[PDB]
């Protein structure tokens, strides 16, 4: 329980009690609780603080319920019933009060309930509406105040309104009444301004002297009305030149004033210039007419403005004439917005909207996008003098907000447009369709009230509804609207005349050539270049270019040079490379064609360690010139293209250039949750969390430190573009520049706050966003290889009289002539998890420099030649392990010969076993140690037998890990990746292991919780390991396992990239930067070609260093396994001289077993030395649990193990005989009795040790066990046969093995689970059955922990049955993979459970010894079963962990022999032979089944057993009835005779 | 599809009652129909000789209706299919360019049954439909729900819940083929029926004249006459899907309403001798009838038709058979309406109206029937392979 700011305490427990209750009283209690907290939120937020909205009956009820909730806070069923009744009552009352408040002022009805509550509660502040008026109206940002009064309102563009008379503000006033008189006076004032402007213009007042006096709308209406009147007067006669010249002179004078204007004056002058250019266009069109009727035609289409000179009312005294239809002006203020350039297509759109609105209908629009539909609707609304409420439709909009805004549009009379109506869900589209149909129904018949939203709302006769569409992307209008709308198509924006007017208004001398050339250029760019998805060369880009031309007009001048410079600045950074050369060619064809910043960038790069190139400098200049204007840039290149250094260099260069402080923050948005980045509302206590982005915005906006007033602040996002991560930022990106938060609070945006997106692909980006922000494309690599090597040398040297000489020697060692040849020759090699040849240079140079640093303490007593040889050999080894590290061993030999070649014969030749020790040569051959383990720990799965390759890989492992670089390990399964990890790190003295295993679903908190037990926080500000001298390293295996997202990425490897590259991150609950000093990360993975694997992004793997881990050589395995056989023959002394040939035979048979098979025939045909290990283990347990063996007995036991391990994944019998002849050949070749499956029948169920028993003895023992089971536990009427005898023998050998698991391949009702439970009873292992749905990982882990604890405490024989129906998801499969590869899964046991288990182990009996004993006991007494019937789990065999110790025994379907056996032994208990015939009936039955199956993959024998049982029961019943009838007939015959 | 089903059934019958030479003759005739094969059949009778004379005369649909008349000996109308119906629910269907209400009204007048026109819509329309179906389930009658596609969800809830019996109780639906997919229970729990209106250009002019009731003098009625004639001409031209227009638009009564209002308001503000024919011409061609048109060629075609119809010269030839004298100075509106009705009834439609009432070359309409013959022949060829 936690209490909020005052009074009531809130409990932190929800939906758990809901699950517990899921009686009626508890449900009522929960409903009352949820409603009391969900309403007490708003009570404390609104009612509990503001006194004006509580100081009549509603206020008294507010006080009473405040007292009641205070009493409830202090310390019942009737009381809570009263509270819920009162809460419903007050909610109805306040909803009705808000509704009638919105009725009093219909413009209030735009807002949400909370904001209107705040406005009403601001009964004395009188300035809370100044921050809401833009949302209230749409074109007024704030209300200016002059001594507790109103004299003006501030337009969004920045215009103040000189009111006719001020308004006093009494104390006992409410917002609604004074806002009523305010907006009515607003309309009156704009009318008064229009009237005096019209009077002045009619008097002959010059335009210039009245430009700087009145608002935009007054001068607009006056100019248009005077234009219309005078053109009508001069149209009644046939003269036009006089008014043409007058308008031309007015335009020229207005442009002359434009040249010498301030900001708002410039906006007014340009909008008036739009209007006057349109007037001159119309007049020039009219003068070009030759006959009067075509003149009347052309004048009829153009918009005409008129005025009532007779009506005394003034709010409707101006009306608009268009094609004989008349629309009445409404005189509502719009400010000074941008005016669309008048074009003939715009006039046609105006005309069709006039026709649609004349007869109580609505207009419509559909066609191409980026074409000018919504802006045309807005321009039409402005020309009629009311602001239209544009609804930018998307998935964000829902039903209630559209209902409210549409009802407000109705009640005001403001037109409600609809941008992109086809972007709505089905049910909301149906609802808004019904509402719009009802609105048009009301408008058509002229009824005063329309019954919508369960009310009777008023309807002004001037409202409208506008819609725009884009069909086929989709849909047209539905029929219910199609009956009451006018469709229209607006496909072609006249881009020639728009460019013409914009170049005229910008002041350029020759608008014609510029407009024609730029339209031609943009169409050629849209046509010729490749159709990348991020290109757009329509009209929006042209408008952006012309808007961006003006600073270059100020700098360079007015002419073609400014236009081409703007084109180079804007479009070019988004192009590719071929697109760039096309663009250059078109610039050359069409058109004719400051070193301080260059010096600043060069100096910043030289000081930062990077080296400048021509194209790198060019792109840096482009980025600087492009960040000059926009506040949101997005960079893009290939993976590792080199953009981070680009923007960091620009940051430091501009820090030198302008002197402002440069403060930058790096964020990875796709690993940070939206809840952590921004915040959310709690379900428990309804609280708000200040997210990281909210925290950084509050920090940079508060400016408490005062640094942000004299600095530039940058936030970069070094990830992809998640669309729902940018729909929360679109407000920041757009010109609103206001933070949108889910709680309700809003945060501003300083102009210095520049946001950067650092990405590599635009795969899932909406093209709308790439238009609102500038895009920069990095097509090619930003470096030469020599430059990258030099910079890496400088960074490595600074990362550390010997230094300069060492630098000179390494510099002359790296000669570019051979380096280019070796890199080009290394490009085409075979690579796994492919990484480009521009990337591995960092690993190469770092490993080489670290070797030189580690051996620098001997070179002072060494000659120049030996020093040069040592340096060259280390360089060669570094280049081998950085370039050839993703290629096979034979490719490694080829690479070592090549690197020996290109450095010449004079240099020190690099050997495969080359090593440098004290200076002189060495060799790794003599470094291998001789270790002789005894037979007590051969079964232990952490033992390592060293070889040449193991010690070589361990040496390069220590080398590269000390070289401060990341390890990711890849290679075919079975190469001992986990084994080499434990060998190279458990024996370490400087590093320690932490174990994490990756499932299909891993969260970032798992690895943090894992490393929490071995790390400490220091100020947190910095994270260090729990130790103090040994650098803790994080080990991850099977790292490819976690799944991708919906946008082609995975968060966990991005988190690891964050850990590796930036050396830090941000903690979620404190939003504070963390730094990591001495923690490395090492990874182990499978190739992506395996099923269930995904290719990792090159962005993450590029920072680490890869290292291929292939299959070991045959001689290496031979040496390891002869050491194995020596250890295993230390037990028996008579055969101690036969160690080597058995190892040679084993490796030989494995070699042809791998060579003779292909994985394309069966999914379980995979080979890796783990089967050879379990071969050795099975031989070990057989020898230890056996009698005094002989040579022949040993050979037949080894062949028995080979058959029971290897030869069990086989389809037919031919390969079984091939295996048998292979065994015969190996036994006769390297050193006879029968070695068939039935001849090798070693068991232990008849004696005290593993030996060969009699067939009759074993079947008699099985029968005795079966009859005892039937008499004791369950009466299951089954029968024995040869195939199931062999299979239960195999599964019993599997169970008697320690930790060696098993799996079965058989159809349904084949007896797999029955056999497993029977052999579990036979071996004494208890069986527990999972009751799997209705359970999950929690119940699974709890039951498994209880069973494991009982087994370890009471020494009970425990095992679990598993069906394929029990397993559902891949998480279970990954859990069993970890359980088989390891024995102690790290994530299960930590914390209280670990403490309880360790205390129990201590009571039963160091911590490491107890953990090892736990591993041993869980290996001894755990054996799970895996059942497959459809050979989701197809890739499970290909996983190394499941294949690590499982036995893949092909149970299969019943064949002819065992079918005959079960049939004859089943029908032998019922008399049927009356007319042998049982053999005939069973063979014709099976022949029928064979024919049927081949007329219409194993055979399911369910039909078999079902038919045999049904036949048996039916024969018995029919024969009993027949016998009764015959006996009755005989009795009747005896009685009658 | 009616013709395709007819031809498949004819092939199924005559491919098993008769020998294989008949089968080969049918195959080669269908191949020539598809313009896929060239070959004279193994001629022997008289019917196949008539077919060969047809296909040498390149009169395809003539031979196709000759198939229909020669093999089939009867046809079914709406009256027969509603006469013998075990069920009581009929879902009438059509396209959006042809109405089906007046045929049902004529049937109701013929059958002396009370038909209620119930166009759906808002909640008021839904309540009206509910009251009407309650009344006709209490005391019988006939119910028409006009254009139920606009309330597909309302249908899918209300009508489905109603269906899941009063004597002489029938009801009728109305849906457009080129609309939204109807649910399966609605399609199969009814007697499906579709009506195809023959393009009677003069007949739809008469129906449009009778539907209206006519106002500024004789010029108003004369302009209404010319506008009605233009609307009929463009509605006939829009039937030719690949030749009259590049796309199948659908003009309806609302467009005529807006054009009529515009003409009335132009003539009201201008009753002078020089009526602005160019202004009304461009306004109709770009805004009234050019609203749904985007391709340049379609605009050019509609502009040509407007320039031919609304020229307003001394004498006008809407079709090469008849002429329209304009009303003179001393004329009254009632006798003018009578005179225009007389000049409508004086008109006799020639058989080549589809290539002479719409100003199209005859090669174009032969190409259109060639395309329709090719597509039906290809459909038959694909269907006969199974
Ligand atoms: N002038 C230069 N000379 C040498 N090396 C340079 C130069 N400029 C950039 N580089 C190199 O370019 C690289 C820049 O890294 P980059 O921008 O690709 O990182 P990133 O944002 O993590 O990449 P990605 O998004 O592809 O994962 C660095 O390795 C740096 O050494
Ligand atoms: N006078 C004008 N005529 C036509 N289009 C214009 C004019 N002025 C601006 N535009 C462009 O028209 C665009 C409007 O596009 P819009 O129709 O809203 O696309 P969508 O409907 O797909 O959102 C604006 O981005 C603007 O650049
Ligand atoms: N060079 C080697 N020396 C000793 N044992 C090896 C060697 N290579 C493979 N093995 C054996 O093969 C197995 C390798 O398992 P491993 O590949 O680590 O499984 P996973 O990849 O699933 O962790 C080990 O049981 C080990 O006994
Ligand atoms: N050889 C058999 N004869 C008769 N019934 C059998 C035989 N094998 C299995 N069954 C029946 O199948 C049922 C369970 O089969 P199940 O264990 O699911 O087979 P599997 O493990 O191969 O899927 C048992 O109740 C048993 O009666």
């Amino acid at each position: 329980v936690i209490e909020h700011s005052s009074g009531l305490k809130l409990v932190r427990e929800w939906d758990v009690l809901e699950q517990a209750c899921k009686l009626t009283k508890l449900s009522e209690i929960q409903v009352n609780w949820v409603e009391v907290q969900f309403y007490w939120l708003d009570l404390y937020g609104i009612l509990g603080e503001n006194l004006d909205i509580q100081n009549t009956s509603k206020f008294k009820s507010l006080t009473s319920e405040y007292k009641m909730i205070t009493t409830r806070a202090f310390q019942f069923d009737t009381t809570l019933k009263l509270t819920i009744d009162s809460l419903k009552m007050i909610k109805s009352s306040l909803s009705t009060f808000l509704e009638r408040q919105r009725r009093q002022f219909p413009r209030f009805y735009f807002l949400g309930n909370d904001d209107l509550l705040k406005i009403i509660g601001s009964g004395k502040h009188h300035d809370q509406v100044s921050k809401f008026m833009k949302k209230m109206f749409g074109s007024i940002e704030s209300i200016i105040f002059f001594e507790d009064s109103i004299t003006g309102v501030r337009s969004v563009e920045g215009e103040v309104l000189n009111l006719n008379e001020k308004i006093e503000l009494k104390d006992s006033i409410q917002a609604q009444e004074w806002l009523n008189i305010l907006d009515t006076e607003i309309k009156l004032s704009v009318f008064t301004q229009f009237r005096d402007c019209l009077g002045q213009l009619k008097d002959g007042t010059d335009i210039e002297v009245v430009v700087s006096k009145y608002i935009f709308q007054a001068i607009l209406l006056s100019a248009q009305v005077m234009w219309t009147e005078l053109v009508e007067k001069c149209l009644q006669t046939n003269e036009f030149s006089k008014y043409w010249k007058e308008v031309d002179m007015k335009i020229k004078g207005l442009l002359d004033k434009l040249n010498k204007s301030s900001d708002n004056v410039k906006k007014k002058i340009e909008a008036l210039l739009v209007e006057y250019l349109h007037f001159n266009n119309v007049i020039g069109q009219l003068k070009n007419c030759s006959t009067k009727e075509e003149a009347r035609l052309l004048w009829a289409k153009v918009q005409k403005f008129y005025q009532k000179n007779d009506t005394l009312d003034d709010l409707n005294s101006v009306f608009i004439s268009q094609s004989g239809y008349l629309l009445q002006y409404k005189f509502e203020y719009i400010g000074i917005p941008e005016r669309l350039i008048y074009t003939p297509l715009l006039l046609v759109g105006f005309a069709t909207l006039t026709d649609s609105l004349h007869q109580k209908y609505g207009g419509c629009f559909f066609g191409p996008a980026g074409t000018g539909k919504t802006e045309t609707v807005k321009a039409f609304g402005q020309n009629l003098g009311r602001v239209v409420v544009v609804f930018n439709c998307d998935d964000s909009f829902d039903y209630q907000v559209l209902s409210r805004l549409l009802v407000g549009i109705t009640q005001i009379g403001a037109w409600g447009c609809f941008d992109e109506f086809n972007r709505l869900d089905e049910k909301v589209l149906s609802a808004v369709s019904a509402n719009i149909q009802q609105i048009q129904n009301g408008l058509q018949v002229g009824k005063s009230h329309i019954t919508l939203l369960e009310e009777e709302t008023p309807l002004s006769p001037h409202t409208a509804v506008f819609i725009t569409l884009n069909p086929g992307y989709r849909s047209e209008l539905p029929e219910n609207l199609k009956k009451s709308f006018r469709e229209f198509s607006m496909k072609s924006p006249q881009s020639g005349t728009i460019a013409e007017m914009i170049l005229q208004i910008m002041g350029f001398e020759d608008s014609k050539s510029l407009a024609s050339k730029i339209v031609h250029f943009l169409e050629l760019l849209s046509s010729k270049c490749s159709s990348m998805n991020h290109y757009h060369f329509g009209l929006r880009t042209l408008k952006g270019v012309l808007r961006n031309c003006s600073p270059l007009v100020s700098e360079f001048g007015e002419g073609e040079k400014t236009v081409v410079e703007s084109l180079k600045r804007v479009i070019l950074p988004s192009l590719g490379d071929t697109d760039e050369l096309v663009f250059k060619d078109e610039l050359s064809k069409i058109f004719d064609s400051s070193k301080a910043i260059v010096q600043c960038l060069k100096d910043a790069g030289q000081r930062s360690g990077f080296s400048m190139s021509e194209e790198f400098l060019k792109k840096c200049m482009q980025f600087y010139y492009m960040q000059k204007t926009q506040q949101a840039l997005i960079l893009v290149g290939k993976a590792g293209c080199g953009k981070t250094a680009t923007w960091k260099t620009v940051i430091d260069a501009m820090a030198i250039f302008d002197g402002h402080a440069n403060v930058v923050y790096v964020i990875d948005t796709k690993v940070l949750t939206k809840e952590s980045l921004y915040g959310s509302m709690l379900k428990a206590t309804l609280e708000w969390r200040d997210g990281l982005f909210t925290s950084i915005l509050r920090r940079v906006n508060d400016d408490i430190t005062g640094t942000f007033k004299n600095s530039r602040i940058w936030v970069v996002f070094d990830s992809d573009l998640d669309p729902e991560y940018v729909e929360a930022m679109n407000s920041v990106l757009d010109d609103n520049k206001i933070l949108t938060l889910p709680n309700g609070e809003r945060l501003p945006i300083p102009p210095n706050f520049r946001i950067l997106f650092e990405t590599d692909n635009l795969d899932h980006t909406t093209p709308a966003t790439i238009t609102r922000c500038g895009l920069l494309w990095f097509s090619t690599d930003v470096c030469s290889i020599s430059s990258k090597i030099d910079h890496l040398l400088n960074k490595s040297y600074e990362a550390l009289f010997e230094l300069d000489k060492l630098k000179d020697l390494i510099s002359d060692s790296f000669d570019m002539a051979s380096l280019t040849n070796i890199f080009t020759c290394s490009n085409d090699l075979v690579h796994i998890l492919g990484v480009r040849t521009f990337n591995k240079l960092e690993t190469a140079v770092q490993l080489a420099v670290h070797l030189i640093s580690s051996y620098r303490q001997w070179f002072q007593n060494l000659d120049d030649k030996s020093l040069k040889d040592v340096i060259t050999l280390l360089i060669k080894r570094s280049l081998l392990y950085a370039l050839a590290g993703d290629s096979t061993g034979e490719s490694q030999r080829a690479f070592i010969q090549t690197i020996n070649t290109y450095f010449g014969h004079d240099s020190q030749e690099l050997s495969d076993y080359s090593t440098i020790v004290i200076l002189s040569f060495s060799s790794f051959c003599s470094e291998i140690p001789s270790v002789s383990l005894e037979a007590h720990e051969v079964m232990r799965p952490d033992i390592v037998i060293p070889t040449i390759d193991t010690i070589k890989h361990e040496k390069i492992f220590y080398d590269l890990l000390n070289s401060k670089r990341g390890i990711i390990l890849c290679g075919p399964p079975g190469s001992g990746k986990t084994m080499i990890m434990n060998n190279a790190l458990r024996n370490s003295s400087l590093y320690d292991v932490v174990g994490i295993n990756f499932s299909k679903d891993t969260t970032t908190e798992h690895i943090l919780s894992a490393l929490h037990r071995h790390t400490n926080y220091v100020t947190g500000l910095t994270l260090l390991p729990k130790s103090d001298i040994k650098n803790l390293v994080l080990f991850c295996d099977e790292i490819n396992l976690p799944k991708l997202d919906k946008y082609g990425s995975q968060n966990v490897v991005l988190f690891l990239r964050q850990l590796m590259e930036k050396q830090g991150f941000w903690k979620t609950p404190e939003n504070k930067w963390v730094t990591i000093e001495r923690i490395h990360i090492v990874g182990a993975c499978n190739p992506p070609t395996d099923p269930g694997r995904i290719p990792m992004s090159e962005r993450f793997t590029r920072h680490a260093a890869i290292l291929y881990l292939g299959y070991p050589s045959g001689k290496s395995l031979s040496q390891i396994y002869e050491i194995y056989y020596k250890a295993i023959f230390k037990l028996v002394p008579e055969f101690r001289s036969y160690t080597e040939p058995f190892a040679r035979a084993s490796v030989h048979l494995y070699n042809e077993c791998k060579a003779r098979y292909s994985t394309g025939l069966q999914s379980h045909y995979l080979f890796s030395p783990r089967e050879l290990t379990r071969l050795v283990r099975g031989v070990y347990t057989a020898i230890n649990t056996g009698p005094r063996q002989t040579l022949r007995s040993l050979i037949r036991l080894w062949a028995y193990e080979a058959w029971r391990i290897f030869a069990d994944r086989l389809v037919g019998v031919k390969e079984k005989n091939s295996f048998e002849q292979l065994l015969y050949e190996t036994v006769d070749k390297y050193l006879l009795g029968n070695i068939s499956s039935t001849s090798l029948l070693f068991s232990g169920l008849l004696s005290l040790d593993f030996k060969e028993v009699n067939k009759t003895d074993l079947v008699n023992f099985i029968e005795e066990r079966f009859k005892t089971f039937c008499d004791e536990e369950l009466e299951v009427p089954m029968v024995i046969h040869e195939s199931m005898v062999d299979h239960i023998l195999r599964i019993d050998r599997a169970l008697k093995q320690v930790q060696g698991h098993m799996m079965l391949i058989g159809a349904s009702r084949t007896g797999k689970t029955i056999l497993t439970r029977f052999v579990a009873w036979l071996n004494g292992l208890k069986i527990v059955q999972p009751k799997i749905r209705h359970s999950n990982l929690s119940d699974f882990d709890m039951i498994l922990k209880k069973a494991i604890s009982d087994c370890s405490l009471k020494e009970s024989r425990t095992c679990l049955i598993i069906d394929e129906s029990n397993i559902l998801e891949t998480a279970f499969l990954e859990r069993m993979n970890t359980l088989l590869a390891n024995a102690d899964i790290p994530d299960l046991f930590q914390g209280e459970e670990y403490d309880k288990l360790l205390n129990n182990l201590r009571n039963k009996t160091t911590e490491q010894e107890l953990y090892d004993w736990f591993v041993g006991e869980i290996a001894k007494n755990l054996h799970v079963v895996f059942t497959i019937c459809d050979p989701k789990s197809s890739a499970m065999i290909s996983s190394p962990a499941l294949f690590n110790r499982c036995i893949i025994n092909w149970m299969g379907d019943w064949d002819t022999k065992t079918m005959s056996q079960v049939a004859n032994n089943m029908v032998d208990v019922v008399p049927m032979e009356f007319t042998t015939i049982r053999d005939a009936v069973v063979n014709i039955l099976i022949h029928f089944d064979r024919n049927f199956y081949q007329k219409m993959n194993p055979r399911s024998p369910g039909y078999f057993i079902d038919g045999l049982r049904a036949l048996v029961k039916l024969v018995t019943a029919k024969y009993q009835d027949l016998q009764e009838n015959q006996r009755f007939v005989n009795v009747g015959l005896e009685k009658l005779n | 599809f009616k013709m395709i089903m007819a031809m498949t059934m004819f092939c199924l019958y005559k491919f098993d009652i008769e020998s294989e030479q008949y089968k080969e003759a049918v195959l080669t005739m269908i191949g020539v129909l598809s313009e896929s094969s060239d070959g004279v059949p193994k001629l022997t009778n008289d019917d196949l000789r008539y077919l060969w004379d047809y296909v040498t005369t390149k009169s395809y649909i003539s031979a196709l209706n000759w198939f229909k008349n020669e093999f089939f000996v009867d046809e079914w109308n709406i009256a027969d299919v509603v006469a013998n119906s075990e069920n009581n629910y009929f879902t009438m269907a059509s396209e959006r360019d042809v109405d089906g209400t007046f045929k049902l009204i004529e049937l109701a007048k013929a059958s002396k049954e009370s038909l209620k026109i119930i166009p759906l819509g808002s909640i008021e329309n839904l309540n009206y439909a509910q009251e009407e179906i309650s009344k006709s389930k209490i005391e019988g009658g006939w119910i028409l729900l006009q254009n139920i596609q606009m309330s597909l969800s309302w249908v899918k809830t209300y009508l489905h819940k109603h269906v899941e019996e009063h004597e002489k109780f029938k009801m009728f639906m109305t849906c457009h083929l080129t609309g939204d997919k109807l649910p399966a229970p609605l399609l199969q729990r009814t007697d499906r029926v579709v009506y195809e209106d023959i393009p009677g250009i003069l007949d739809t002019v008469k129906d449009l004249w009778g539907s209206q009731f006519f106002i500024s003098g004789v010029w108003s009625v004369y302009c209404t006459f010319l506008l009605s004639w233009f609307h009929a001409l463009i509605t006939a031209r829009t039937r030719l899907v690949p030749h009259g227009f590049s796309k199948k638009y659908y003009f309806n009564d609302c467009d005529f309403q807006f054009a009529s209002v515009y003409l009335e308001n132009v003539l009201a503000t201008n009753s002078t001798n020089n009526i602005p024919w160019a202004q009304v011409r461009d306004h109709i061609a770009t805004i009234v009838y050019g609203g749904k048109i985007d391709e340049e060629k379609d605009l050019e075609v509609v502009a040509k038709l407007c320039a031919h119809v609304f020229c307003g010269s001394d004498n006008l030839q809407i079709v090469p058979g008849v002429r329209i004298p304009q009303p003179l100075l001393q004329q009254s509106e009632e006798e003018e309406r009578a005179r225009l009705t007389a000049i409508l009834s004086n008109t006799i439609e020639p058989a080549d109206s589809l290539s002479s009432w719409l100003q199209l070359p005859r090669e174009s309409i032969l190409d259109y029937e060639r395309l329709q013959a090719k597509e039906v022949a290809s459909s038959t060829e694909q269907l006969l392979q199974e």
